[PDB]
């Protein structure tokens, strides 16, 4: 056991349960649903599709190739190598 | 599997939604603490005066 | 109330903590803001 | 309302907070740039 | 098949979409909201006077 | 099973709120000495008078 | 009282330290708050 | 293979380019939000007059 | 157009969050800028 | 079990408690520190004078 | 002295530094409050 | 041209992120050191 | 094995140098922007003048 | 010289890197503390 | 010219992001300095 | 040379990064410092 | 057991106390060196004078 | 074994003193750069004048 | 066993030592490096003049 420099005790326990100081209960229990303070209903239940606010449609649906709403093309295809908008080389190499 | 699916939080919906009523209840007595304070505000500070 | 399952795809873990943090951080920031904005909090501070 | 496939790339543990706490985070700004560039923010937070 | 895919977020493009469904409509909801708070202002501040 | 449950976090229920049974009296034993800290300021600065 | 099952949820290891060093920091925040927004906090530091 | 390569990402180079044209959009639609404030800046503010 | 396989050795849920928020910031700092070097953007927000 | 348990920390209460009592120790030198420093200041400086 | 079994659930080369580091930090916090919002303690580092 | 092998011994996850955001923010880094350091840029921001 | 190596990044030296080849034509790309920036401040900003 | 067994549960590669810097850091702190709060030591680096 | 050995016990992903990052602060840095604490650079940037 | 067995428990891709660059750190406060604190040093970058 | 435990930083307590025994060691020479700065600092500059 | 031998890094001595051969020359390539800044700052500006 | 151990950082022992040798003689040439800087400070700058 450590001695320390400051006397003894340096620690206490109990058996039992936490002795807290400030007075008992210091916790409350639930046995089943929870008993909130503000009333009730605390969350609005969802039983299927998301019945949102603010009007429908809420997303747009994609069953193909992304459109753009700025016009086609949106990129530039690549094949055999890379294509420089910059001249050649741009590489050094052994 | 869907009505009892575990998401990769760990959690159900129901064990979810169970931890969001502690959190609107939470919100719901923060925002009433608030109102008294704002309406002790309004008594004692010149805020609205 | 309808955002209840927001939890099953971010983490409690995560959440919770910089939920009651960004609280207590922006409560802190309304507060200074008011402090350094008005006198009669200052002078309610000082007192007589 | 084309985005929604966002998070199937960006971890929604991620960029959920990450949306929420930047839309907060830029609240504040914007009421502290007026707040710091008006007279009438603080007239109205110092009132009588 | 493709739309039973699960990403590498581990969402399928249902999930993802729905829950990118919440996200839009909470930021109609802020819009709402915000739009109100500048009419407010618009009436109480001098802001457009 | 139920109460038996180890959480994600590796506590049961019952671990969970012994922990926090510290937490509460933590915070109890907190705001009485934060009480005579405000009753001290009361009787020797101006704060109040 | 109510919330004693935070921590199924959250780690202890995160939430303590993070709840004790917030505290920590925001005792301070109110400290210096008081200490630059009034003269008898410093009076009582200067002394005679 | 490479046409259907996984990369450490876990992205196809069709899928990357697929994410791509979502940020391609993206930036055009920004572009033309900030071109009309730009316009509403020259019309409004001093800026250029 | 041509870096469209960025997302082969970027991960998304890296560079798409670093992006939107790295252009976010990038808006903020331009109105700062703005809006404390000169006068017009005070007065508009300033109003009557 | 109870004894003997390790915790998800690698310790025992045992050793938990025994890493503790070092804490409890450090604390009271530090402040037996400060109490000298704080009747030196008393001493010297015009804090309470 | 009733809280030694905080080493259960705080990991210790997590909480022991963050212990230690934070009384340090605020030390100098405190050092630096009573140095700036007082004169005597210039003066004695000034010293004739 | 000649250190196109950096890529094979720090990640491009890494690398190029870091690259991008580091010029980022140097470009803003001297526009805002030239826009404090000079009357031109602020004149032409306030423009009449 | 040795022209075919995967390096500790995931990359073969093949990949690494097409992947820098992107650097060097963003980098020479951001350089023509910039000059023309620097030559439109010459002829309108007092700079050199 | 009895707290010899603190790296039986702080990792040294944590430890002893976070003792050696914040001594570092908290050197200099207190040369910039001494260095604003007097005049001599300016006068000092200043020379003739 | 004797440290290439370096590279065995630091990891190129973490030491050469650390070292072109910490040249590129530095050179900023010793830019803003001698940017604030000159008449003649900001003459330069001022020009006419 | 007698803590050459540091590194069999500091990890020398952490403490080497670490080392360098805090001198690299704290050199830049030693000049910041004595830029600040003297007239001979801004006189030297002023030149002429 | 005990004095052949690896505990979870992986030392040993004999290993554990022998790196605490340079830990001390260099603290004392810090001391050392910091005490004759004081020593030079009360010779040289007017701090107790 | 040694000349071989794969470090924790993932590098070899070989591979190390190759990589460093990069940084040595350019690290000589800055100097020579900023040389040039200093001749030209030297000619320019007052600094030395 | 003992000389031959690699510890938790991947090294031995006599891996550390020759690693500690260039962090020692590197210390030595900024320590040399320093000493002339600041002779050519006392030199030419007002500092001890
Ligand atoms: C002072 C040096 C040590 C110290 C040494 C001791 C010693 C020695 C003993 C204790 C014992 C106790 N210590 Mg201890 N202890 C210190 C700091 C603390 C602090 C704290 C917040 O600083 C606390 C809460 C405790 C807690 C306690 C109790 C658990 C216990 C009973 C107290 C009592 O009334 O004893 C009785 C009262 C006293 C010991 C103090 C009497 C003081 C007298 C009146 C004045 C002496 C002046 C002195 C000569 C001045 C010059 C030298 C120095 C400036 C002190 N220690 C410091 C770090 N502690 C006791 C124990 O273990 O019991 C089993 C015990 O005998
Ligand atoms: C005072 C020291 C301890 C304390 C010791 C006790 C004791 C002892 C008991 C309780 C009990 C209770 N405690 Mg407790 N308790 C404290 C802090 C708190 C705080 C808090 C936010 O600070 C709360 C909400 C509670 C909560 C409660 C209730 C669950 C319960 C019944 C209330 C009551 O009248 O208690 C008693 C009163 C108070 C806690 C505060 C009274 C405040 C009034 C306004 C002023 C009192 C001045 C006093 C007489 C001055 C002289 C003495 C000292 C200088 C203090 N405790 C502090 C930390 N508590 C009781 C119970 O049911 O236990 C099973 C009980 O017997
Ligand atoms: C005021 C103290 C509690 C509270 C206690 C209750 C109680 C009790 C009930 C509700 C009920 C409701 N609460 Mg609640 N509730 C609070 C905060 C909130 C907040 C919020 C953002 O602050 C919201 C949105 C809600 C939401 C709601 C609805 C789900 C529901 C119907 C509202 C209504 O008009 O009821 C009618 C009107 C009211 C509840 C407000 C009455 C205001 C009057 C002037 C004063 C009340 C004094 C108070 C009850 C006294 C004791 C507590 C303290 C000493 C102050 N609560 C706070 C934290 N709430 C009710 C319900 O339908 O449950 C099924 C209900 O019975
Ligand atoms: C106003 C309250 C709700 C709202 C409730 C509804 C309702 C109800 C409907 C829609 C519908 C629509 N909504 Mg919605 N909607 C809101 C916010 C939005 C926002 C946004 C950025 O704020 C957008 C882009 C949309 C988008 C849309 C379209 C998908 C769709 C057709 C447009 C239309 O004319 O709707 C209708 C009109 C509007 C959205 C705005 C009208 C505003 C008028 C001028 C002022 C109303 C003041 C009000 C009476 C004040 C007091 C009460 C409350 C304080 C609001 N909504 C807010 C959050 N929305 C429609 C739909 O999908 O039907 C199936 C529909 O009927
Ligand atoms: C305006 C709404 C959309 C838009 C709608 C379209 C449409 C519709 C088409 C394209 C097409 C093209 N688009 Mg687009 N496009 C936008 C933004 C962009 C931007 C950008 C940086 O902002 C770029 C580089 C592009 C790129 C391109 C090319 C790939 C292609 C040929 C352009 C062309 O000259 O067509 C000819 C000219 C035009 C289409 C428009 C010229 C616009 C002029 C120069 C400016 C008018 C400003 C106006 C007054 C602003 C206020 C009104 C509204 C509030 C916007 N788009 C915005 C977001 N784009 C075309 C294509 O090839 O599709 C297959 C096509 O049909
Ligand atoms: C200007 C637009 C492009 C550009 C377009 C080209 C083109 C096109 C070519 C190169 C070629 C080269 N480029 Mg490049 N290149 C740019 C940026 C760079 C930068 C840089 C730091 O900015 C560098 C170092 C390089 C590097 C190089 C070399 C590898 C190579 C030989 C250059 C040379 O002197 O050729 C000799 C000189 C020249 C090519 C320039 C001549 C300019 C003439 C005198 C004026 C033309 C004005 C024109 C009509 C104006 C309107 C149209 C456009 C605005 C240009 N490029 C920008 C991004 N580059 C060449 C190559 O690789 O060929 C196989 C080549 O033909
Ligand atoms: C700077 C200037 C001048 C102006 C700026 C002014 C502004 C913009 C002010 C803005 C203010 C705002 C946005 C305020 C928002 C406040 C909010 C959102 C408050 C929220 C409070 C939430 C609370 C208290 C939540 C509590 C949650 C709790 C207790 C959760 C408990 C969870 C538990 C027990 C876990 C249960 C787990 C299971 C499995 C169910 O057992
Ligand atoms: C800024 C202004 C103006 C005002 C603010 C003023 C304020 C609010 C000031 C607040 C000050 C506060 C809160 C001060 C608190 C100080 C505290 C709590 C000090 C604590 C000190 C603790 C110490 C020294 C702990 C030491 C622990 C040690 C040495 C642990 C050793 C562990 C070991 C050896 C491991 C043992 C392992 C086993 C296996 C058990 O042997
Ligand atoms: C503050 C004051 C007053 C003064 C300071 C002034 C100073 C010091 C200024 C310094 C300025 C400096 C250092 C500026 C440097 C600018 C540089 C280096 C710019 C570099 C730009 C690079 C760019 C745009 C790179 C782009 C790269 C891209 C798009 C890469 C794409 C990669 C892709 C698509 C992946 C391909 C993958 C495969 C598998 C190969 O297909
Ligand atoms: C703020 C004010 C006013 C005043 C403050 C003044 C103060 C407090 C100033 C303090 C100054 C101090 C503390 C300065 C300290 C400087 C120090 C410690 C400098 C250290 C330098 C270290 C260096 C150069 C280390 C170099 C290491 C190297 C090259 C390592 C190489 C390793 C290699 C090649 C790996 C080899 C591996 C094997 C296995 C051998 O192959
Ligand atoms: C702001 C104002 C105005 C005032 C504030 C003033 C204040 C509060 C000042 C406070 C000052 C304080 C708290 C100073 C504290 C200084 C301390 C604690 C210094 C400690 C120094 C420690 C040192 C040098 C440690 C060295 C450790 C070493 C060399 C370790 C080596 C380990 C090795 C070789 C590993 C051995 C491995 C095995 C296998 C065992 O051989």
């Amino acid at each position: 056991e450590y001695k320390g420099h400051s006397g003894h005790p340096l620690i206490l326990k109990q058996e039992g349960e936490y002795k807290g100081y400030s007075g008992e209960p210091l916790i409350l229990k639930q046995e089943g649903e929870y008993k909130g303070y503000s009333g009730t209903p605390l969350i609005l239940e969802q039983k299927g599709e998301y019945q949102s606010f603010s009007g429908t449609p809420l997303i747009l649906k994609q069953e193909g190739e992304y459109r753009g709403f700025s016009g086609a093309p949106l990129i530039l295809k690549q094949d055999g190598e890379y294509k420089s908008f910059s001249g050649y080389p741009l590489l050094l190499n052994i | 599997d869907d009505p009892n699916k575990v998401w990769p939080t760990g959690l159900t919906i129901a064990e979810s939604e169970e931890l969001h009523k502690h959190v609107i209840d939470g919100s719901r007595i923060f925002v009433a603490i608030a109102i008294v304070a704002h309406f002790l505000a309004y008594v004692y500070s010149p805020w609205l005066h | 109330m309808n955002q209840g399952r927001i939890w099953t795809v971010v983490k409690p873990t995560v959440g919770l903590p910089l939920l009651l943090g960004s609280v207590a951080i922006m409560v802190f920031l309304v507060h200074f803001a008011v402090l350094t904005h008005t006198t009669w909090v200052a002078k309610f501070m000082n007192g007589k």
